[PDB]
Formats: C-alpha cells, structure tokens, sequence
C-alpha cells in the first residue's frame, strides 16, 4: 500500500510540525493503526501510535507528542514538543489491523529539521 | 476507482471442507486484493495466521506479526457460514445492515497450502483479497503461478499481488 | 567534472551558511571561476562569482554575500545575509577559464533552509 | 591519481600546417582529457572557439560560451612554437621555469574538422586534453570514432570523453 507524506517539514519556533500521511481507502469498518517511527543516525524508535476508524479524532497515548484526525484515506498529524536533538526522518506506518487479512504500507518518511529558539 | 469485487460465482469453494484438519499455523506466502499494491522499495514481511478450532465450530484467528522491537498478535473470530468452508465475523452484527463480511476457503490440501478469499462489503465500497497460505514459508512455483492466474481471473492486475518475504523473527513462535 | 557539495545546510540564526564545493584538481596556473546560482520555484539567479588561482582567498563583488577561500581542489564558501525568503537550492558552477580548453562542472546544489529569528 | 600525460611521440603533428587556412570559428564537438569526466546527469553544452590570425603569426583565441542570462568570451594568445602547428601561451613566461604549455594541431582538413592537443605541465602535475572541432556543430560518425580511439591510445578511458550538446544560444554569434 502506497503511503504518501511530505519529504521535508521545518519545525516551527515552538517545536511543532504538521503533515499528512495518505494511504489506500480504509473503508468504515476497517480498524487502522498509524505508527510514527523516527529514524536518525541509522537508529529507529517508535514516536507514537493510534488505532482508529475512518473519520475520527485520533487517540495517542497520554502525554504523547502526537495529535491528529482521520479523514478519508489519510491521517492529519501534528507532532509537538520537538527540539533540535529530535531532528530526523519521521516515517508513517499504516496497518489494516482488522478484519483479516492483515496488510500495511510504509512511507518514505518526512524529514523534520528542528531549530531551537533563541534565549529571548 | 477501486477494482470492484468479483461475482462470487467466480470464487470456488473447497468441497467437503474439513474444519478438523484446517486448524494450525498457516504462513502468508501470497496476498492479493483491490487494496494490495506491490512496491519493490517497500517489500512486505511475511506473517502467519493461526486457526484455533473452538467447540462451537468457529475459529479463533490469530495473526502473528513482527513489529518494532516486539512481536504482536491480532485476534478475530470466524463464525461458520451457510456452507462448510465459509465464515463471517464474530462481531459482524455490530456494524449494521449495510455491512457484510465473507471468508471462503477456495482450495486446500490441509497440509501444504490453502487459498482463502476475503470480502468486506460496506454501503459504498467493497474490499476483497485472496491469500495463499503455506504450512511452510515456501510453496512450489506452480502453486504460486496458479494463485497469480486466479488473482487475475478476479480482475486483479499483477501489481496488486505481493509475495511476503520470509523472516525468522516472531512468526515461528 | 564532478562537483560535490552538501545536500542540505540550515542557515544559522544569523542567516549564514558555510559549505564546500569540491572538484577536479585545478593545478596552480589554471584560472578558475566559481559561480553560485540560486534555484527556487524553477527560477535561477546568480548569487555571486569569483575568479581565482588555487590557494588564494576569494574576491567576490563588493557588498557580496559570499566569502571564501580556495584550497587544493575545493572552494570553502560562506554565504551570509540570508533570510527565509532566500531559501533555495544553491548550486556551484566551477569553470576552468584559462588556459584552453574551456571546461566546467556543475554540482547538484546545496539546499539551504532559512528561518528568520524571533523579534527578541 | 590523475592519468599522466602521454609521451609526445604518441601525439601526431599535422604536416605542413597552414595557419592562413585554420583561422575562423571551430565548434567543440568532442573533448577528452585527464580532467574531463562524462556525466549524463550534467551534459556539457557545446561552445565555440574562434582563431583570429595576427600579423606576427600568433592567434588570438576567443572561446564563446553561453552563460547565465548572457553570452561570454574568454581570451587567450597562441604564440607559434618550434614547428608549424604548435603553439604556447602568450604569457607563459609569467608562470615560472617549472611551468610549460603546449598546443599541437594533430590533424585537420581546415574546412571540416580539426583535432588539437593541449598540455599544461607544472612542477608536480600535468593536465592534458584533446578536442575535436567541427566547422559545423556536427561531424561524421567516423571522425568521432577515430577521436575516441585516439583518446584511448593516449591512456584515456571512455568516460573521460564528452561530446558537448549542440545549442543555438550565443555560439553562432
């Protein structure tokens, strides 16, 4: 499944980035899970994940840096709390979890460059 | 613009399906569908699905997947349909009169391979798929070739067919 | 002639970017000219240019935003005065101007992202 | 790691070179050298070189190039060497005893093509090149093939040979 996302996004001065990850039409019954993975210096870590039905606001873990909504064949994401050290490639993994058959798609990732604000 | 589900008359049903021989682990050797898309830049890892038989004749269906630094298990229930070899979702009633789900075992020899058809129908869309399972991670070339022809016979171009890459992580547990 | 330069550089808070454009050994007698071109929204403009002999400090036009030095087979450049609106792809064109035969090389460019500092 | 300049004995000299027939514009159809590198992602635009004869037998050498939003002209002086068809730089003396520059017309029929050899020698390095000029922007395939063979005979692999792309901007003025 093709997963599309912007190649580059510059985090705001407040450490926030907003982008869209588009994929195949999920339908209304299919349970979808989006997982954001951060790749940096050849290392991969899971940033956040949410399981949802098309058309709903996403529910990420509490104190999570991710928020978003699901509309049509895409998830509209916002990642906040970013710092220069968090610069990296943010990859969207979208899985069709239920009902069978299990299937998924992975994007090429959105490179997010983060610059820390000046002490004033 | 999604390829429409083929008429069920084009999807064979395994004759005299034996539920007490179909249980166990099945590796996903091939997968095709109107939402499946082959991309050599993003090869799909193989996963397995375990069919555990219940007293009421339905199956608990557990898919074992290799995720980020961990193994995961999904769960679903296949409830016997009108004919042996056909099933529907255990919670299908919670979706509404406009939603239907059909599982049809197309062909299987129980100890080598199995071809299964899935169809999720909703008010304004239909999503279908075909999978070929193996008791092992690999299947004879001819079996896979027939799967491709069968997929095409259902209106699926070759790029809507993927053959998951065998892995050793989590799917053998 | 292969011309190498960093794919991405983030301008400092002071609007400055420093990178290297490497090319074939020029020798001591060859007169070399480096031209920095800015490509943005499919438009190309010349940012600065300097003609030099290997091993010398570069002399760009007065009030130019470019400064640098030549050492071995490369030019060490610094572009200052950058503003967000100046974000773009900065391409190095390196020409062997004298003596004959005329020859050159062009790099894939260095994408420079510029973020304007906060009003404090 | 630069390919060394070949011995001059391998570089022919046009016999009985006629300076009063070699003047004029010559298009750069082919160019090879130990610093030349073919890159299909960065094709080189064709440029022209005009040889203007001076009273003292040297040539003013003007190369016409198509630059960013403008046309440019470079200037050089080729002073007669020891043999007709050979030249050196007009300001060669300002470089030092360790620096030398040689231009040798290898072969030409004055009205179709010309093959010229260039060699810049310095204390610790040598840079040489071969160019095939055309009175027009295109030359017969055989002429270009011989140029390639000649280039290789001088120790240059095929990727050190480029054929500039013909253009209409500035080089016909």
């Amino acid at each position: 499944m093709h997963v599309a996302q912007p190649a580059v996004v510059l985090a705001s001065s407040r450490g926030i980035a907003s982008f869209v990850c588009e994929y195949a039409s999920p339908g209304k019954a299919t349970e979808v899970r989006v997982t954001v993975l951060r790749q940096a210096d050849s290392q991969v870590t899971e940033v956040c994940a949410a399981t949802y039905m098309m058309g709903n606001e996403l529910t990420f873990l509490d104190d999570s840096i991710c928020t978003g909504t699901s509309s049509g064949n895409q998830v509209n994401l916002t990642i906040q709390g970013l710092r220069a050290m968090d610069t990296g490639l943010y990859i969207c993994k979208v899985e069709l979890m239920y009902p069978p058959p299990y299937y998924l798609g992975i994007g090429n990732g959105t490179q997010i460059y983060v610059i820390d604000p000046e002490p004033c | 613009d999604l390829i429409p589900a083929p008429p069920l008359s084009k999807v064979p049903l395994q004759q005299n399906f034996q539920d007490n021989q179909f249980h166990g682990k099945w590796y996903v050797v091939g997968l095709a569908g109107n939402r499946i898309l082959r991309d050599d830049q993003h090869p799909m890892n193989m996963y397995a699905t375990i069919y555990e038989l219940k007293e009421d004749k339905s199956y608990n269906v557990t898919s074992v997947i290799s995720s980020h630094k961990k193994c995961e298990y999904t769960i679903a229930t296949f409830v016997p349909g009108s004919q042996p070899g056909e099933f529907t979702l255990g919670n299908i009633k919670s979706y509404g009169d406009k939603t239907s789900y059909l599982v049809r075992v197309v062909s299987t020899d129980y100890n080598q391979y199995a071809v299964v058809f899935f169809k999720l129908a909703e008010d304004n869309a239909e999503f279908f798929a075909i999978t070929i399972y193996g008791r092992t991670k690999e299947l004879a070339s001819e079996l896979k070739e027939n799967f491709i022809r069968f997929s095409k016979s259902l209106g699926l171009p070759e790029n809507h067919i993927v053959f998951p890459v065998p892995i050793d992580q989590c799917i053998d547990g």
